[PDB]
């Protein structure tokens, strides 16, 4: 009963501070496990450590088959996880494939010698520490790479853009100074333009300000278009950094304007309640339609006042998700005013009709 | 659909009442004191910004044929009544407890009478399990 | 009829999924002649490409004069491009002009064998993608690289003066490591400092972080000169591009700020009411001058009354076109207060006259 | 331009009928209760701060000569008319249907008479096609 | 009496102009320390500085202790730092456990000859400069380095998510081109790909746009990766630095939004007072009781209406620290329109009860 | 009389198109004057553009000269300008004084061969298209440099902090590598650290993600130190920029915010009456004294009222020049509310008087 | 807690005095209208919308719980009574005078009783010093 | 300074009238009423927040001991009057006309009197030049 959704909270939705802790605990093990991962590569401790961490490595697969396991059994809790077919749909989550994945590829050869490969095996535990992060998985729209990722898809058509324009400015670059500098050798007798690839190299260098110490015209012409291309391209290139920062601040802004939680409960049961009422409209037999009271051929009549209501607790819902804002305020001084004047009108109309 | 734009159209009429081919306030508000529902003007002017999409303040048989012509089985529409249905299930696993939907629905919204509430207990019960999920009545929700 | 439209929409203005399949095969096939364009300039490629793509060019060139073709005949269905004159004009668009710029490119010569031109002609395609956004030509205000770059153009007084600065602190920074280093050369027995050229070179090295790694001064009091240069220009250079992206973050919240799409119809109606009133207001025998009603010798009075209201209906239409905002919050509560207020005042003198 | 600032001095003079030289909302209100437009405060206010430019709040005979001296075709009049229309037309291509402008302008706006509504209609048509263009008709408004 | 708090304004918290041009002369003292003992590191004037500038180092090191010493004396002003006790408290603060352990590093040896931890020690002193700012040491929840620092802590969850994400691009990319490049050896007989600390070295430069100058693959699949990688990860980590700028511009547009300092002193006086009124809620014998007035029975009715009286002076002052605001904006119209409600309503049944 | 406000219009404040026309061709020829002169240090036209140049540089010095002849004359529209005490005060603005030396910095030599000098005036020359811009010169808080400076003046403090933490970081972290790679010696047989000049350099290349490509550690220490730096450090460095760039990006948005231009009139007409009423309360021999109106002992009260009406004028004024914002939304609902309690009271007060 | 419990559950009764089990303004109102206090409607809703949490505006016995259940030695009312007392001294150093106490408490608030304002000085005193320390003062106001 | 702050407690004194030693809303109307400068409620409350600086919206001899405290010939206000009367000279060389001083002093402001106008202008006129320079009466506005 409540001991597997305990269980539950304990593996996937971490809450309280002991379940923190043991993530803690779990994010520095996978960093234990890939650091000693990466110092076997080198060749010193290459066959030493290799005979040496067997138990080590043994024992954290079948720590991690373990917690698989209980995780999956534990998954029973959730009603998208229950039986079998819950089972099954949980195991087509990202995370689970991700991690089904590591665990054969982990066991896919036993009883021999490790080589490069085990590192490749290891390396995809890496990415172990943001599945916790990812561990909701409620749906597919917007989660961590996506949920955090949605400030590039906020700015996506304008950031293509910008790659886009950097792109044909590098490569026309390159086809200039290539045609320019043919016949340009610098020092050390080396061919500086001998193919189209090292100018899109070289380009591609001077836009990402990396600056080997190769390549480099010493023409005046050729410093001068260099230098028009660095004051004319740099900035676009370095565009989507500061734009998607700019983005993150104006969504952390719109963080503090964000509604309260608990003030879309009246909302929200106002929207069932009118689902409801749309689908006995449905049942001409239900006992609803005996709330009002005869009246009898008005049934479409009650459908269909029943699914503007619908449609209006609909737009009250998305006005509540939305937070405070302008049109809020214009909105609600534009009710109260309307109120006002029906309210004056009333009460002039009974001065009108008491003394005339 | 000739049936369908026929029978919207003779709603419309009705609703009108008057031969000018809107629909206004005062005739909506009337509609409610004949039926006895005791409107708001608030929820009048609500429901005129929300129907009304020509911004002219009124509606309109084209108005009406295109708000009706939207269907009810839309994946926005499964969305937003997952993250409703979210909101009310404190564990958030999709195991709503009988006593929460039974106090919330009684004491809070526009207080929905205790047979239909009784109603909505008996057909949303995976087997009269007390702990029930959602989403078998989402989806015959979503059935029509 | 409606098929010219069909088929304008699915060559010009993109619209439902079929013709943005379209349009993202078109970016795939300007992708792939671009891509082999530059593949063909390797020198094991540069015989055997030619050879076998010469079909594959032909074929390319016919269906871009085909699509320019259908494209003008399917531009009669615009107002701007009908007949003969409207095909001319639909020619001076500058994406008509780019095209045909690049039809004439591609058959300049025929039957020769292939050189770098064909290379550069083929690079002019590149910008063909760009073309879709900026397919809707209809002003030059602003429009792709303008509607877009305007985030330049907005910030272009500071962005220039900026540049100025960084400009006058570069030359300024060049000519002092000049005199002070005159006499100083490094390892290897290079001088350094040999040229002006040379020393405005590793000037723009310095402020774009670029470090070649040929000319550095070994002095201490060049050391300071560079890094005090480093930690007084490098932020004015970087300067625009955080620039560009916070007024983009800008555009992007008063987007959500921007008022509904189907608000602005009554306003727009009724500047042109208002239009055609000043329009009727030069002649005294139309048939508006009786909607009032006689009234002879207020033909002037009417016509500037007409003419105040089209400018009161301009105002609201100029008001319409901003979002929401907190002057159109102030001027909303100014009006209802002033109603209220005037409203007072009729009640206070209707009970004065009742009761006094 | 004598003449010109000359009448517009005359018909100020005219609208302020009192000798102080000024303009204000009680007079032009007086003088459509004279004419019968049904005024409005609100549109008073919005008339009062879209003329008046010294900041006053009235009217003088230097900022309504400096408000009437201004051109009728300029391009940013034209730009803004170019884009009034484009959103009245659905293609947008400048091809703009008989019906939807037949029935915008009968039942959107201020309920423009009939016989004005058609006369608009006969005046700009493109030989009568029905799929008439606004690109002449603008043409004609900004030609005087 | 008023010397001792007159001293302590002249130590720490700086007033005035003269105390400003005394702290202006203590930071122009710390920079002239730490210039000569930076210069003193040099091998030309290692001994001939050593020796001269004894005298000079042992009377600042005097003066600092002497200044710490009438620091301390003058802590007795502050309620926190007086007495014993007092002073033990100043002691364990931040700032006083630096200053402490400088003087000590200082006078750790006397009567030797210098050394490369004399250097050290005096490099300690640096930060001495920013201890000012610090000067306050109020709590330790933001604190100079923490309360301008809390623009991290606002950020600091999507900060460690990107800093983990571009840590993850970089081994993995690390990993990619080991793997690819293990047999490419590049000019001047070198082995580029020789050990993945290398590998992970090079990729920290390509993130950081360094561009060494020695280890770049030529073939082209490892130049178009890079550049895949350049285009892809450089954005994500440069987004820290235009976030924090971005979110410290929205601290400084709310500091314009922030209330007047002087209007809380009503909320602070009633939430006092409200706190009192639960403290004697616990007296029942105390003369608050008969303020209202017998009542006798009622003592919990009174506390509890005390108690939250208090809950609503918390809430009032809670709402007054918050500067002006959309809800301040909402909730003063609701009030508004609620007593205009409430009036408009006694008038009608007062009218009613007058003419009914 | 006109002529004199027309030529300075030309000069000094620009209008219309001719004028701008006129500046754009001063522009350009600075460019061209900047131009040559940069040409004339190459060694292989030393001596010929010298030779030839004479009568150019001569005629352009000599137009110099006229322009700031014509441009003192005709200072004397100007309040500030008139006279010879007015022409002395213009002499002492800046851009006048950067003018002043630059032509005595051309003519301090004639008849004489040219030499780097002339460069060097020559490059002085460059600030006079800046100065276009700062011909206003109104006051010193803010022009030019310091009024689209002042972003970094209005973050001035956090700026000052973060380059002391870079900087203290730099020097700790040369410090860290040079004690630890004391003995470290990189290939080609050359010490990388040989001077805490050469750590500083390095540090600051680190930071400045320069990269020149002669000192770096290959030990796994120093790589990891290094790595640690650059993950800490780079982003503060780079904090700048962004930062002034998202400031400026909130003043951009502050522009639309501002309120209009020709609404201060009233406000400052209020203001200028009111200082006059205290400047008249000073004489009570002043015939405004019988515009209230006997009443002669309440001269004080009468004075200390206009001093009050004075600072009620001076708060007004003070307001009109901020933008619209939600203070001011705020109190026109507060003097809103008030308005209608006011009018609801008294309403009711006759009304109990009519019917008590 | 199980007596405390017990206690708030009467004490919600009490206030109800009316059987539905909800607070309302209306019975608050009453209530002080019997004992004397002068409430103000500004004040009834200012307290409905912080004690009240489930949205609905009315106050129910696990609101009262929840609200009742939380402590007052919190961490937080600690600083905040920090930072309010930190505004009253001038000097800001936590000796604050007393004749600054005396006449604010006197004129600035609720009109503090005189006698009451005496027992603050004689409680709030360190010693009688004068420039007395609110530190202690706040102390025991924390330690109950 | 022991005369100035004895005249403006007197000062206060008289002002209050009554006694409790604070200057109320009331009491400032009834001394205009007294007078006659027909006070406007909106300005009453506009120097309310303005010269009350305690918070607690009345005035008290300290607060007016502060505001009175201030002086004249600061450079911030010097700053202002510049400005102020920057935007008033079109050219904005410091050379302001005389007709457009008259006739901004007459019909804009509070209308003030025909005969302190003129003495602004005898008083503030280089020397009758007609395109006087306001620099001067600003020196002597600030020299008291």
């Amino acid at each position: 009963t409540h001991v597997q959704g305990r269980v539950y909270n304990f593996l996937e939705r971490p809450t309280g501070w002991k379940c923190f802790v043991y993530h803690f605990a779990v994010f520095l093990i996978v960093l234990v496990c890939l650091i000693f991962s990466v110092l076997s590569t080198i060749e010193q401790y290459a066959a030493l450590a290799t005979g040496t961490l067997f138990w080590m490595e043994i024992v954290l697969v079948v720590f991690f088959g373990t917690e698989y396991v209980v995780r999956l059994w534990s998954a029973g809790c959730r009603s998208k996880y229950v039986g079998l077919w819950g089972r099954l749909r949980f195991a087509r989550k990202p995370i689970s494939i991700i991690d089904l994945i590591v665990v054969v590829a982990s066991m896919v050869v036993l009883c021999v010698g490790s080589k490069g490969q085990v590192f490749a095996t290891s390396a995809i535990r890496g990415i172990r520490f943001l599945q916790i992060l990812r561990m909701l998985h409620v749906d597919r729209q917007g989660g961590t790479w996506r949920l955090l990722g949605s400030v590039v898809f906020i700015h996506r058509q304008e950031l293509i853009t910008t790659l886009y324009i950097g792109f044909l400015g590098l490569i026309f670059s390159s086809y200039f100074v290539y045609l320019a500098e043919k016949d340009a050798v610098n020092e050390s007798g080396r061919v500086e333009f001998g193919s189209y690839a090292d100018a899109l190299w070289w380009g591609v260098v001077t836009v990402t300000t990396i600056g080997y110490g190769d390549k480099v015209p010493q023409t005046w012409v050729g410093k001068t278009i260099a230098s028009c291309f660095s004051v004319f391209a740099i900035s676009f290139f370095a565009l989507p950094a500061g734009i998607l920062g700019s983005g993150f601040a104006l969504k952390v802004q719109q963080k503090q304007r964000q509604k309260h939680f608990n003030r879309q409960i009246p909302a929200a049961a106002s929207l069932i309640q009118t689902a409801w009422r749309c689908y006995a409209a449905e049942n001409p037999d239900s006992s609803t339609w005996k709330i009002y009271i005869l009246r009898e051929h008005h049934r479409a009549t009650i459908k269909v006042i029943r699914r503007m209501q619908y449609f209006v607790a609909k737009k009250k819902f998305q006005q509540a998700r939305k937070p405070y804002d302008v049109r809020d305020v214009i909105e609600q001084y534009s009710q109260g005013h309307l109120n006002l004047m029906v309210r004056i009108k009333e009460l002039q109309r009974r001065l009108d009709q008491s003394i005339g | 659909t000739e049936e369908q734009i026929a029978e919207f159209k003779e709603a419309f009429s009705l609703f009108d009442k008057d031969g000018d081919g809107t629909i206004t306030t005062k005739e909506l508000g009337t509609v409610m004191r004949s039926l006895g529902q005791n409107p708001t003007e608030a929820e009048l002017q609500d429901m005129i910004n929300e129907v009304d999409a020509d911004g002219n303040g009124t509606i309109d048989f084209p108005e009406f044929l295109t708000m009706m012509a939207r269907k009810m089985k839309d994946t926005d529409s499964e969305e937003e009544i997952r993250e409703a249905f979210r909101v009310f299930d404190k564990d958030g696993n999709g195991y709503i407890s009988a006593a929460e939907l039974r106090h919330v629905m009684t004491n809070l919204g526009e207080k929905l009478t205790d047979e239909e509430v009784d109603e909505m207990i008996r057909e949303a019960d995976i087997d009269g399990d007390g702990q029930v999920n959602y989403e078998e009545f989402v989806q015959m929700m979503t059935a029509k």
